[PDB]
């Protein structure tokens, strides 16, 4: 979504139902009730930037183009944070107070699946096949809340993708299915669509560079798993959900400017955008995890 | 270091906090209503009628 | 039924009148739908006699 | 002709997990790509939250 | 004042400022200061009839 | 790659990214650091005969 003016948005939600029947001779206004209403906020997070600084003698003194490169890794440095913020904010809908874990009472809750522990399941092949069990009780439970079948994702590293290609080799499974031997592709599994992402647990930009070019990070992924935390770095396997649990709000959009400088003889190159992120419905989201040591 | 300028959003009335930078803006409405999932039932035509 | 005030509805900022007409005529297929399940399993507790 | 099968989604995905590359020994009556099944032995599965 | 929707309303508030002389070869921003803000508020009551 | 005089060849390397959040007052030369660049060179063995 996008606005022109403000510090955040607002979210409304609604939803019941009723029924009863009438005896001739009665009032419709003694046995009646309302409808519940609630609502969701997010709010926008700064000013992301960056820059380079050329000069004009050693832009002469210099046999190859670089001015037309420089600019092609300033956009692409931006949309990776963005990217990287987003999955950190699926793994804190699964993390909510207990006396506070749905919208509205009736609604529906988040999932947290197991599959076993850590040092039993040891084989690359000995893993795939409880990935694969545990991808039919995860469609069962988006079903019981009326969720529609019509966009299924599921979010993996590409160390975990290689065990299930494992489990469904001549070696493993008595017959052919889904997979391509020959290329290394996978088809749909059960409605759902298979992704992997090489930054899964990195979180977004902080405020101060390193020595390799240090500070407050916004949206980190959670670290520790604890009592009242279920998702952490050292749990995770997988995320699934439904496109209408996370949302952006946009105020303005990406930009580039160019400066000239004449005290210092030199150019400048700058981007920057601003925006803000956050999770919607409860009741659209899960995680698998390993179980407790 | 830092440059000298204006703040628009801070409160710095008599007695009053200035601890927070964004008291003075505004709340907006985004433009979406979020709607409870729809129901459908399925002995409509299985039956005698 | 549903019934709506007027002074509420001068402070607010989007429209509700829409989808309360949808959520009755909803609620109303339901129990239709509900009621003939129950019947298919009263056929199996009949007296033995 | 016309018979039906009435069931919850849960024991729905226990009939899916039984006719699987990791238990079964030929493919038959589903399809893995969606999660849908066929008729068996004359019936109808309906699944009803 | 008129409103279309809402439950409150707000005024802000200003400040105000002075001027100084400026010798050749001096710079602005080393005799720079601020102006200030604030806010007020006005709440409806409700419904009156007769 | 092929070449018609000379005793030797240079590759240019270079790559780098990452950006950051700013604060109303502060400036961007503060937290400036650069891309980096490096090469590779590859020589002339010889004549080998038999």
């Amino acid at each position: 979504r996008t606005i022109q003016n403000g510090k955040s948005a607002q979210f409304p939600v609604m939803g019941r139902t009723s029924g009863v029947y009438l005896a001739p001779g009665e009032r419709l206004s003694d046995k009646r009730k309302g409808i519940k209403h609630t609502e969701k906020n997010i709010t926008i997070d700064g000013l992301l930037t960056a820059d380079v600084m050329i000069f004009d003698i050693e832009d002469a003194m210099n046999h190859y183009d670089v001015a037309g490169e420089y600019s092609n890794q300033l956009g692409e440095a931006l949309a990776i944070a963005a990217d990287g913020a987003v999955l950190a904010e699926m793994a804190i809908l699964c993390n909510l107070p207990a006396a506070s874990n749905e919208n509205i009472a009736g609604l529906g809750t988040a999932s947290v699946l197991e599959v076993g522990k850590k040092a039993d399941l040891n084989t690359p092949a000995k893993l795939g096949e409880a990935i694969i069990g545990q991808l039919t009780i995860a469609r069962a439970k988006l079903t019981s809340n009326y969720v529609p079948a019509g966009d299924r994702y599921f979010y993996t590293t590409p160390d975990n993708y290689s065990a299930i290609l494992a489990a469904l080799m001549p070696n493993a499974a008595n017959y052919a299915a889904l997979i391509d031997p020959e290329t290394g592709n996978i088809r749909n599994v059960m409605g759902f669509v298979v992704v992997e992402v090489p930054h899964l647990v990195q979180g977004g930009a902080g405020g101060t560079r390193g020595a390799d070019g240090a500070s407050g990070q916004k949206h980190a992924f959670p670290a520790t798993a604890a009592g009242a935390v279920k998702v952490a770095m050292d749990n995770v396997v997988g995320l699934f959900s439904h496109r209408s649990a996370v949302g952006t709000v946009k105020l303005r959009d990406l930009a580039l400017e160019r400066d000239r400088d004449v005290d210092a003889q030199g150019d400048l190159i700058v981007g920057k955008y601003a925006m803000g992120h956050g999770g919607l419905r409860p009741e659209a989201a899960g995680a698998l995890v390993f179980s407790p040591a | 270091a830092n440059v000298p300028g204006q703040k628009v959003g801070t409160d710095q009335g008599k007695g009053k906090s200035g601890s927070d930078a964004l008291a003075l803006f505004l709340k907006v409405f985004a433009g979406e209503v979020l709607t409870a999932f729809t129901r459908r039932s399925v002995t409509a035509d299985k039956h005698i009628v």
